[PDB]
């Protein structure tokens, strides 16, 4: 397609302008000679930083988000708490009833 | 080849004059290394029995010397004597949760 | 400073397929004479096939790409010093401005080199003012 | 003998000697 | 395959692995002699012999330990004596290689 | 340790070991298509010959940007960092 | 000669790539923890 | 590489079990103890067939490197004058 | 005791004298040496002076407070190079250290509460005053409103305990035992927020990032341990009810440790990743606290002591790359082995201390904590292995990506490493290996 | 020059907002493609290449940053950690599917466990009896 | 050293002497243990046939 | 002296043993003053049952002797375990027969330790073990020994 | 690349292993231009052959080992026997 | 340190050395030999049998 080559050529011209800006700013002798450390000002790094920090402003309580928050966090917490409570109750009724001997009980801390 | 004495590289403590760097560097290395790490560790090496762990080992050796001579118990299972403790009767307790 | 352009011609595509096919053939056949015999066989396979049209060439180029993906070696042979090799970029050279952060007593060990560096700094700042200033 | 581009190690050695 | 495979095919003909003598030891009417130990228990446990090596001839192993400690670390100087201890084990193995085999014969005569 | 004369000798030796290139017509400034009769796949064979000779990998854009043996000398001397 | 590694290519890939075991450790079963760490961030750490 | 090839020779035949070397003294004392003890059919298959695999890859490791046609580049840096390296190789060679 | 308190009270006028920044940390290390000398403590309260006394838990926590504040004055030389308000900074640090000493050497629950909630105002002042971010207002408000919202009903619980018992002392309140749900929730949930949970953490990664280096030291070094000290003082009289309701918090803390350990693999900030790293280890501390064993309590005290040093030492390491590379982003921080090779020793020595390490006190705290949690239930062996594997899956990522690889292109020239920074990260790691020697000190507070 | 200045904004409902967001992220309008309108999905941030990781990108291209393989002012992908060069990336696309690899491995494992544990009680043995150990109660005999 | 389309530079006497010395050491060890202990490769002890023993002694 | 290795080890042991014995008997043993240090003996304060509920003086003293008795009984179990470890090292092949009375004594020690201090928790007062003993003796009275209870 | 040679040195007909490939390609009706680039790779003087390399590698010190074994046997019979 | 100031029964923090029984072969003095220690108090004494208390 002839529309693809014009798009690639325009992207290459924009990339060439940004590359010339990077070669101008990266080897700056005055900015190196100030002595204060830092980086060349990249817009995409700041966009990535604010993308990673700020995410509540694009959040809405939809069904997909509720399904993700249920199956990712609350359901393993609920299943793990149910398993721990069931195992501890099953061991505790055997401990309180008296079905286990004194010298035959695990974890005596001895 | 012969560097100037006025072109001095600072340490981390002060960036205005060379006199405050050396005094603060030597004094900060004095109050941390040869006081808090060497003299303090020498003090903590020869610290006395604050916890009674050495006394516990000596008393355990003497008790195991004297308990097996009597031969009643190497470790006593009961906190008090079973004849001294006055247990409540079954009619006295009623429906109380006995825990074991 | 010619930055490469992302558009790839059909002749460039079939040249890249020919290069990758002979690299896979070199990976499969380790002996040089057997690799040379199979390379001449593959060159004859390409040379009997270069007289077709453009759409048939595009479709058979896609078929050749699928075939080369099918016959790709699990451990392809690559040059060690180039990118993607076994020992690419084993050492990382820091930029020279850390040499400007040495101690002056440490700078006294190479005084001719540091004097030449200080001479070259003025040439670099005039070159940067000429280029981007 | 090519000169390797190394960072300054004077402060670490002075820290080791002071310690 | 082999000795395991026949144990899958004819289990009543071929005896199992490391089988004890099931029948009477005096059934063959040899009136065979009794193995008598030379070294007793206290000098067996004095020499720190392991429990897997306290065989019917541990005195040869004790003498091998003595000759190994006599010329240590160059313990090859009485190396043939090691073979002497080894052939005692071989003799024991020969007894074991009979103790299985006649048992199969004793399991064949009843079959 | 290399030199420009040595690398030039490498390039003319590899290009004169090619039987589809006449050594009488071969030159450092000779163009690979207009001056010499080579196919589009023949230049790829020359590029992988230089890859196997000089021991690196030449990309496809740098494969199509080389049209003279002197260009190959300038490309090799830039990669392996020799100018004297 | 017949290339016995080019023939039976599926068997020689399994025996050649060390029983497919670097793929199982690396690029396999690592997307499932790494993406699931992002779902905690996007849904529960910042959203819910 | 005469001396490096000799070291590589001694160590491969030690690995394969060239009689009365270290690898033979360990491997025969492992493998014949198996034949007098209770071993599975599959476990006895995995011992000896993998020993044949071991000699098969170790002699293939010879053939591509030594006693074969060179396939490297036109410029090679083959030399055998790194004598501190080969002194360490002599110490480990006589110990092996 | 009163010697340390009056020492800091008479060290208060050092701030108002000009060019007196470096003498205060000298006298702070001197009083840390004096506090190393006064070590005649056993499990009961000793050096009883009015309402102030000290036992072994209080001794270790005051010594950690003094060491963290003494290194906190050593780390903040950026306050001294600029003309930022050194007198106010020194006064806030001395006042905050005095409040921490007063809330750890408190004989009673109420003075512990009073200086405990007095301590959050200098932390507020450091966060909103000396930070370098526009979101310092989001940092301090989250911290203050989280802790205040869950700590106000704890005061109602504290006076309900006073009205039922009569006394405020820890020993006389150890005798009694309560069977109420809401008293348990009041006296627990404030500490359950003050140490990081999974659900209630939010103030932590949004208050560590936007603070200064000194806010990071005081938050991850001693103010995640106020809640641990509070639970170690409160759990003794709420055993029956916490045995009813502890499976919820232990399960939430263990799954949250696994999940936050999965969060740190998707973190692009050095200072945020250590902020979430404080959540995972204190999750193990919280899971071992509620089992009420001897080993759980001792290993919890050992891991809080060994975590307040290592997390603060990691937060000093992220500061000395933020001062030079100009940002806390993990993409920028790449290949610092070729920039600062001598720092890479302290990066790996303090990142290994965050996981299980051979000579550190963190392993002796982690071993004695996993003992109690595996003893608590066998189902926890599935998720303790996942948590302790993911801990070094993420903790090696921060050292690996910051200290290895190709260099970040387009970085301007910065200064080299300094002897003060090497001394600062020396004193964050040599206490971690010199305290396994005489470890019966820093473990057996019972 | 802070996080409040450069940040993702609201979702581009209209086309002019999409053009302004494309020009904001130094991306041509055709390349720009926002996320979905779901709860998890980001607003106004571009959706970059999720096909294969950084190792798939060309290492022979002259990059402004050779590390991360990106130019200056190029928008970083949102899952840049997951699609980094370190984790879960391949230089070439894989030969097979994801399930074939695991299927062959657990097939070989299931066959080997089955064939071993079927033959666990068919171990071979030499023509040898039990090892006789001396006991004070039980005596043994020789063959001579 | 570097070599082009040819062999290496010729080896020193020490490398050749060392190669023949370590080859002689290995083969001297092999043939010496072959001569002094030939029984280790084969069965060190004899393996008599279990079907060779008479049934008239025990049976 | 019966082996070259034994003679070499004897020579190395003599060269090692010589100068340190010279340094002890020549330098360390002179100039050392004679002093007496004593093992601390504690009187038995009355326990948690022989005092009232309103008194906190008795609770501190009985708690302190309960902690001291806990540390002593822990050292009893530790020394009884170290006896079994020394039996295992000293009787290296024959550890099966000789170490059995020591292992039975150690197992009885572990059982009695779990009778007294078992399941008390991290906060084990002197009154908590006494109430555990009260409930244990009541359960032994009405339900028999624990392990076959109803 | 010191003292590089000319293309007139390398000849296809000198080596058997490349003229076999040339004869097979002539039987198939094809020609190859890169045979002269690999003439140096098979040299009987600089690199030897397959049979000489195996005798060099497997039996490097067999004669010296056999001579030392005869010396050990001769000194063993004078003392041990 | 390890032969004149090793760990005894009055101190916990020292290096507590435990030795195994040496193997006795003939040619040594006293080849008919049993274990010298048989009492439970002789095992792991750490110098308790020479205590002045
Ligand atoms: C989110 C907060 C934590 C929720 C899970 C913990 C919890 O409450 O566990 C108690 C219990 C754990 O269950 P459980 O163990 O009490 O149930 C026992 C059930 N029987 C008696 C039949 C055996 O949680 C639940 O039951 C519900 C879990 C959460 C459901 C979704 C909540 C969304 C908000
Ligand atoms: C919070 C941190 C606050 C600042 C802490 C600064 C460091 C203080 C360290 C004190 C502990 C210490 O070092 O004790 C010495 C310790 C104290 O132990 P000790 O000598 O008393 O031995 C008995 C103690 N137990 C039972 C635990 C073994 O000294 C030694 O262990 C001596 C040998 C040291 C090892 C070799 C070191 C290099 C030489
Ligand atoms: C939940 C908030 C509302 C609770 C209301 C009931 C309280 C009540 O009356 O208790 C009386 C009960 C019983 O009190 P009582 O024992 O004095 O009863 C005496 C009897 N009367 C009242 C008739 C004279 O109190 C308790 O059980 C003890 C707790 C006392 C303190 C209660 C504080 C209430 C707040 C609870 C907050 C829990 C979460 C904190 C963290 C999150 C904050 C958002
Ligand atoms: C030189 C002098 C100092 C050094 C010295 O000799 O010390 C002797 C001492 C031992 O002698 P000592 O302890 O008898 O001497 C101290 C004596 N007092 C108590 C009176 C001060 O220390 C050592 O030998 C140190 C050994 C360290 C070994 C490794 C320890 C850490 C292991 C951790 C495992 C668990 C991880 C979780
Ligand atoms: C338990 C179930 C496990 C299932 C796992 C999956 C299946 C495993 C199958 C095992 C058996 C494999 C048999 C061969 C199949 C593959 C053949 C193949 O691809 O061969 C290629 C290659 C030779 O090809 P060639 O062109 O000559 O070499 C150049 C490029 N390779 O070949 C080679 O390079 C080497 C091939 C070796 C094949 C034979 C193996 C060694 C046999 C002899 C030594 C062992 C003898 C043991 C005797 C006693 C046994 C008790
Ligand atoms: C911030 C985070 C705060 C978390 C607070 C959690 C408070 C709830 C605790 C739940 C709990 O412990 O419930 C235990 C209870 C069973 O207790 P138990 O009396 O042992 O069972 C009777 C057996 N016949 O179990 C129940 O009562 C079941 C509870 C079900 C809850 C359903 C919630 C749906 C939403
Ligand atoms: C049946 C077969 C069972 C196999 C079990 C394998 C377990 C995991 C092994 C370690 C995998 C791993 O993380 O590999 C390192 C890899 C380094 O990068 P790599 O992928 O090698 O580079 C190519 C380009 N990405 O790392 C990465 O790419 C990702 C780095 C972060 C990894 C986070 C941890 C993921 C571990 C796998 C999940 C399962 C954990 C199980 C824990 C059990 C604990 C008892
Ligand atoms: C190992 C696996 C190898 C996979 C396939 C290799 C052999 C398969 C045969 C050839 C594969 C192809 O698709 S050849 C390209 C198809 N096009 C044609 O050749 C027809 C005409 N098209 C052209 O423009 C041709 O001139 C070329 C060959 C494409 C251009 O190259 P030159 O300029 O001739």
């Amino acid at each position: 397609s002839n529309e693809e080559q014009e798009f690639i050529k325009r992207k290459h011209e924009a990339t060439l302008k940004l590359r010339q800006e990077f070669l101008k700013q990266s080897s700056n002798p005055y900015r190196h000679a100030t002595g204060e450390g830092g980086t060349v000002f990249d817009a995409g790094l700041a966009r990535f930083q604010a993308m990673r920090v700020s995410n509540y402003e694009h959040f809405k309580p939809t069904g997909k988000s509720f399904r993700t928050g249920l199956f990712a966090v609350v359901l393993p917490i609920a299943l793990y708490a149910w398993a721990l409570k069931a195992e501890r109750d099953g061991r505790e009724e055997k401990y309180r009833t008296g079905q286990v001997a004194y010298k035959d009980r695990q974890f005596k801390f001895i | 080849a012969n560097p100037s004495p006025k072109n001095w590289q600072s340490y981390g403590f002060d960036y205005k004059d060379q006199v405050e760097d050396r005094k603060a560097t030597k004094s900060t290395f004095f109050v941390t290394v040869t006081l808090c790490l060497v003299w303090g560790s020498f003090y903590w090496a020869y610290l006395p029995d604050t916890q009674f762990r050495n006394w516990a080992q000596r008393e355990g050796f003497l008790e195991l010397r004297r308990r097996e001579l009597a031969g009643v118990d190497l470790v006593s299972p009961n906190y008090v004597d079973p004849a001294s403790i006055t247990l409540p009767s079954d009619e006295d307790l009623g429906d109380t949760e006995i825990i074991i | 400073a010619q930055v490469p352009l992302a558009i790839v011609s059909h002749k460039r595509q079939v040249c890249s397929l020919y290069k990758r096919a002979l690299r896979n053939l070199e990976s499969w056949y380790d002996r040089r004479n057997v690799y040379r015999y199979r390379a001449v066989q593959l060159r004859a396979r390409f040379d009997e096939n270069r007289s077709k049209d453009l759409g048939e060439g595009i479709r058979l180029l896609a078929c050749g790409q699928r075939e080369l993906f099918e016959t790709r070696h699990f451990q392809p042979r690559n040059f060690a010093n180039s990118a993607g090799g076994c020992a690419f970029e084993r050492e990382v050279i820091p930029p020279d401005w850390v040499l400007d952060y040495w101690h002056p007593l440490e700078k006294a060990q190479y005084p001719e080199y540091f004097a030449k560096r200080e001479q070259r700094k003025k040439e670099f700042v005039t070159w940067w003012e000429k280029q981007y200033g | 003998h090519q000169m390797i581009i190394k960072p300054s190690r004077f402060q670490w050695d002075k820290f080791k000697d002071l310690l | 395959m082999g000795n395991a495979l026949t144990h899958y095919m004819k289990p009543d003909v071929m005896p199992g692995p490391d089988v004890v003598p099931t029948f009477d030891p005096l059934l063959g009417f040899k009136s065979r002699k009794e193995r008598v130990m030379i070294a007793t228990q206290e000098e067996m446990e004095s020499a720190k012999l392991p429990l897997e090596f306290r065989d019917y001839c541990a005195h040869l192993a004790i003498a091998y330990q003595a000759c190994r400690s006599d010329t240590f670390p160059f313990v090859y100087k009485c190396a043939h004596q090691k073979h002497e201890y080894l052939t005692c084990e071989y003799e024991d193995y020969v007894l074991r290689m009979k103790e299985f085999e006649r048992e199969r014969r004793l399991l064949e005569r009843q079959k | 340790p290399l030199s420009l004369k040595l690398i030039n000798e490498r390039v003319l030796l590899v290009l004169k070991l090619y039987d589809k290139i006449d050594p009488s017509k071969l030159n450092v400034e000779s163009h690979f298509i207009n001056d010499l009769g080579l196919d589009s796949l023949d230049h790829v064979e020359v590029i992988m010959a230089m890859e196997d000779e000089f021991g690196f990998e030449i990309p496809d854009s740098d494969a199509e940007k080389l049209l003279k043996p002197a260009d190959i000398i300038k490309y090799v001397a830039d990669k392996e960092d020799v100018y004297e | 000669f017949l290339n016995k590694s080019l023939f039976m290519y599926n068997l020689s890939t399994f025996l050649g790539s060390m029983w497919f075991m670097p793929y199982i450790s690396t690029y396999g079963m690592i997307f499932y923890p790494l993406n699931y760490g992002q779902l905690v961030v996007k849904s529960f750490d910042q959203g819910w | 590489m005469p001396l490096t090839s000799a070291c590589f020779n001694v160590s491969n035949l030690a690995l394969c079990g060239m009689p009365f070397l270290a690898g033979f003294y360990s491997k025969d004392m492992i493998l014949e103890i198996v034949s007098i003890s209770n071993v599975n059919m599959f476990s006895f298959f995995l011992y000896y067939f993998s020993t044949g695999l071991t000699v098969s890859y170790s002699f293939r490791l010879v053939y591509y490197s030594m006693t074969g046609d060179l396939n490297c580049g036109s410029l090679n840096m083959l030399n055998d004058e790194s004598w501190i390296m080969l002194r360490g190789m002599m110490g480990l060679l006589i110990m092996s | 005791m009163l010697k340390i308190i009056f020492f800091l009270l008479f060290l208060i006028p050092f701030c108002f004298i000009n060019n007196m920044y470096w003498m205060v940390q000298i006298m702070m290390f001197f009083i840390s040496f004096i506090f190393l000398l006064m070590n005649n403590f056993m499990n009961y309260w000793s050096e009883i002076s009015y309402f102030l006394g000290c036992d072994m838990l209080s001794y270790g926590l005051i010594l950690l407070s003094l060491w963290i504040c003494s290194l906190m004055l050593l780390a903040s030389e950026m306050i001294n190079k600029h003309n930022n308000y050194k007198n106010l900074f020194l006064l806030n640090i001395i006042i905050l250290l005095l409040l921490l000493i007063l809330t750890f050497s408190s004989m009673s629950l109420f003075m512990f509460y009073l200086f405990f909630e007095s301590s959050l105002i200098p932390t507020l002042f450091l966060i909103l005053g000396w930070g370098y971010q526009p979101e310092r207002l989001q940092a301090g408000l989250y911290l203050l409103f989280y802790t205040l919202l869950v700590s106000l009903p704890m005061l109602i619980g504290i006076f309900y305990v006073m009205n039922k018992i009569g006394s405020m002392n820890f020993y006389l309140m150890n005798n009694f035992m309560f069977n109420y749900d809401l008293l348990y929730f009041c006296l627990l949930c404030a500490f359950l927020v003050k140490m990081p949970m999974f659900l209630v953490h939010l103030w932590l990664p949004k208050a560590h990032v936007e603070a200064p280096v000194s806010g990071s030291m005081i938050l991850a070094g001693i103010m995640l341990k106020l809640g641990g000290y509070g639970m170690l003082r409160v759990i003794s009289f709420l055993q029956l009810m916490n045995l009813k309701y502890s499976f919820v918090w232990i399960s939430i803390s263990l799954v949250g440790g696994v999940l936050v350990s999965l969060v740190c693999l998707r973190q692009t900030d050095l200072k945020a990743l250590i902020a979430y790293s404080s959540v995972a280890h204190m999750g193990i501390v919280l899971s071992g606290l509620l089992t009420m064993t001897y080993w759980g309590l001792c290993g919890s005290y050992t891991l809080m002591i060994a975590h307040g040093l290592c997390s603060s030492g990691l937060f000093c390491l992220a500061n000395v790359s933020y001062e030079r590379l100009g940002s806390r982003s993990m993409l920028i921080n790449k290949g610092l082995l070729n920039f600062m090779p001598s720092m890479t020793l302290w990066w790996f020595l303090l990142s290994s201390a965050n996981m299980a390490a051979p000579p550190t006190l963190n392993l002796l705290g982690e071993i004695s904590l996993l003992n109690s949690i595996v003893s608590w239930s066998w189902i926890s062996m599935i998720l303790l292995s996942f948590l302790s594997f993911f801990s070094a899956a993420y903790t090696l990522y921060l050292y690996s990506f910051s200290q290895h690889g190709k260099l970040f292109s387009g970085v301007y020239s910065f200064s080299s490493g300094k002897i003060r920074e090497y001394l600062l990260m020396l004193l964050h790691w040599l206490p971690l290996n010199l305290l396994i020697l005489k470890s019966e000190s820093f473990m057996l507070w019972l | 020059g802070w996080n409040k200045d450069y940040k993702p904004g609201p979702y581009p409902q209209t086309e002019k907002e999409r053009l302004a967001a494309a020009k904001k992220y130094y991306l041509l309008p055709e390349e720009y493609k926002p996320y979905a309108d779901d709860g998890l999905g980001y607003g106004d941030y571009p959706k970059l290449g999720y096909g294969l990781g950084v190792e798939a990108k060309d290492s022979y291209y002259p990059w402004d940053y050779p590390e991360h393989k990106r130019n200056q002012h190029e928008p970083i992908s949102a899952d840049h950690d997951l699609y980094s060069e370190d984790r879960w990336s391949q230089a070439e696309p894989p030969r097979y599917s994801n399930a074939y690899y695991f299927a062959c491995f657990l097939g070989v494992m299931s066959g080997c466990l089955a064939l071993y544990y079927w033959l666990d009680d068919k171990k071979m043995y030499r023509p040898v009896a039990a090892k006789q150990y001396p006991s004070p109660g039980v005596k043994h005999y020789t063959f001579e | 050293v570097v070599s082009y389309r040819n062999g290496p530079p010729p080896h020193s006497k020490a490398t050749k002497i060392g190669a023949l010395t370590v080859g002689g050491a290995m083969w001297w060890w092999v043939i010496w243990h072959l001569w002094h202990e030939p029984d280790h490769i084969t069965g060190e002890f004899d393996y008599p046939n279990s079907r060779k023993w008479s049934n008239t002694e025990l049976g | 002296p019966r082996s070259p290795m034994a003679s070499f080890a004897e020579s190395v042991l003599n060269v090692i043993d010589g100068p340190i014995t010279w340094f002890r008997e020549s330098i360390v043993e002179p100039n050392q003053q004679k002093q007496n240090w004593y093992h601390q003996r504690f009187r038995r304060v009355p326990t948690i049952d022989q005092c009232y509920t309103d008194d906190a003086v008795c609770r501190f003293e009985a708690d302190q002797q309960f902690r001291r008795d806990r540390m002593v009984d822990n050292e009893i179990v530790n020394i009884l375990r170290q006896r079994f470890e020394d039996c295992t090292l000293y009787e290296a092949p024959d550890h099966m027969v000789k170490c059995r009375p020591l292992m039975d004594q150690y197992e009885k020690a572990t059982e009695n330790w779990f009778i007294k201090y078992g399941d008390l928790g991290g906060y084990a007062n002197a009154k908590t073990a006494y109430m555990k003993q009260k409930h244990r003796l009541i359960w032994e009275r009405r339900h028999g020994p624990v392990g076959s209870g109803m | 690349p010191y003292t590089v040679p000319h293309a007139s040195t390398y000849k296809v007909e000198s080596v058997p292993q490349l003229v076999e490939v040339k004869e097979a390609l002539g039987r198939q009706g094809l020609k190859d231009p890169w045979l002269r680039n690999e003439v140096w790779r098979y040299e009987p003087k600089a690199f030897g052959t397959h049979r000489s390399r195996l005798n060099t590698f497997l039996f490097r010190g067999l004669g010296v080992g056999f001579c030392a074994f005869l010396a050990t046997v001769a000194v063993e019979y004078a003392l041990g026997i | 340190y390890f032969k004149y100031n090793q760990n005894d029964w009055t101190r916990k923090g020292g290096w507590r050395v435990i030795h195994s029984r040496k193997q006795c072969v003939p040619g040594d003095e006293g080849y008919p030999k049993v274990s010298d220690r048989s009492a439970p108090s002789d095992y792991a004494a750490r110098g308790f049998n020479e205590s002045p208390l």
